[PDB]
């Protein structure tokens, strides 16, 4: 299907407690591949899945040279937006920044965005084009009228659409055994009475991955449960997720509730029943 | 200014079998800002070496971590995460429950 | 890879 090369890069200031750290990680799909920290003696980009261990010294040089630059100029950034919101030394305060490319179904190049964030909340954003800027705020109108100075929406649009995309294939080749292997959700129902009256059905999807993954309880054959208990799609530890999904129902009415899964590892829809 | 209060969900890796190796997992996610200390006890008592992923966060710019560490559990050992965050009235203690 | 320019705000 569609793949995407994206990375998430994080700067808090720790006023009176050092400088402030930076954390930068590299996804393909749902599977971290790479990361910086700061928070460290002679910090590098090092790798994070068993496919990147083969990368050579080029490569991490490069890499360690683009993070430890990125970090310096986020280091700036953050006293600037303190000067521009007219904030003390005495806060701690972030800025975020998320970048990605996205392949379509077809292999080629179908979307490319970046973004960032201040204290949590959306500051400046690259335009769909990718050569021009939105700004929230009067502070942001700045950044965006130095980003047009630099001219900097052309080395953005540089990295998504050229760079970006060589890459993405190239990691989509280094680690294809895992990261285009489908693999299925394990799925299972539990059932605990809560009541005389009541019990708790909760249907499992388990080990599955790539992340994105539909679990409902569906009563009498159509529609879904209202109040359906869920939880958020969580990791296992080893680049697979689970999730469940749970309702209440009247004791005896078991055989009215079926989960439904849907996951692009299964052949069809997958349906369970108590 | 914003300030999002973790969500805590504690977990073992495979289904727990008492006597079986596993890894006990607490995810914390929706969170701002990024500060958090997330621990993982044994009946009460906090394990001195676990460890957790890279710090990430989802579009709505909001920070996620997975801290973990390997265990074996049994009836009578009970597990739970406490999550310190600026967001919380005091630690926040979620036992174990091998059914969630 | 991650993009060799920076933003400066």
């Amino acid at each position: 299907g569609s793949h995407s090369l994206k990375y998430f890069h994080t700067s808090v200031s720790r006023p009176g407690r050092g400088e402030p750290r930076f954390i930068s990680v590299g996804y393909v799909d749902d599977t971290q591949f790479v990361r910086f920290d700061n928070d460290a003696a002679s910090p590098r980009m090092v790798p994070r899945a068993p496919w990147m261990e083969q990368e050579g010294s080029e490569y991490w040089d490069r890499e360690t040279r683009s993070a430890r630059d990125t970090a310096q100029i986020f280091r700036v950034n953050l006293r600037t937006l303190r000067g521009y919101y007219n904030q003390s030394e005495a806060g701690s305060h972030t800025l975020q920044w998320m970048h990605g490319c996205e392949l379509g179904p077809d292999g080629r190049f179908l979307r490319g965005y970046e973004q960032f964030a201040y204290d949590g909340k959306d500051y400046l954003t690259l335009n769909e084009d990718l050569r021009s800027w939105t700004a929230v705020d009067t502070a942001a109108q700045i950044s965006e009228q130095k980003s047009n100075d630099a001219s900097e929406a052309e080395h953005q649009r540089a990295y998504l659409e050229d760079t970006c995309v060589e890459w993405l294939h190239k990691y989509l080749e280094k680690g294809k055994e895992t990261l285009l292997h489908l693999e299925p959700p394990k799925t299972h129902v539990t059932h605990h009475p809560i009541s005389d009256h009541e019990a708790t059905l909760r249907c499992w999807a388990l080990g599955f991955y790539p992340a994105e993954i539909t679990l409902t309880w569906q009563q009498d054959g159509e529609g879904h449960t209202q109040d359906t208990e869920l939880v958020e799609t969580r990791p296992a530890g080893d680049g697979t997720f689970q999730k469940w999904a749970a309702v209440v129902v009247p004791s005896g009415e078991e055989q009215r509730y079926t989960c439904h899964v849907q996951h692009e590892g299964l052949p069809e829809p997958v349906t369970l029943r108590w | 200014m914003i300030q999002r209060t973790p969500k805590i969900q504690v977990y073992s890796r495979h289904p727990a079998e008492n006597g079986k190796s596993n890894f006990l997992n607490c995810y914390v996610s929706g969170f701002h800002p990024s500060d958090i200390e997330v621990d993982l006890l044994k009946n009460g008592e906090r394990i001195e070496k676990v460890e957790h992923s890279d710090l990430s966060f989802s579009k709505d710019w909001s920070f996620y971590l997975l801290y973990y560490t390997e265990f074996t559990p049994t009836e009578k050992d009970e597990y739970a995460c406490r999550v310190n965050h600026v967001t919380l009235s005091q630690p926040k203690i979620v036992k174990w429950d091998r059914d969630m | 890879v991650m993009p060799l320019s920076a933003p400066t705000l």
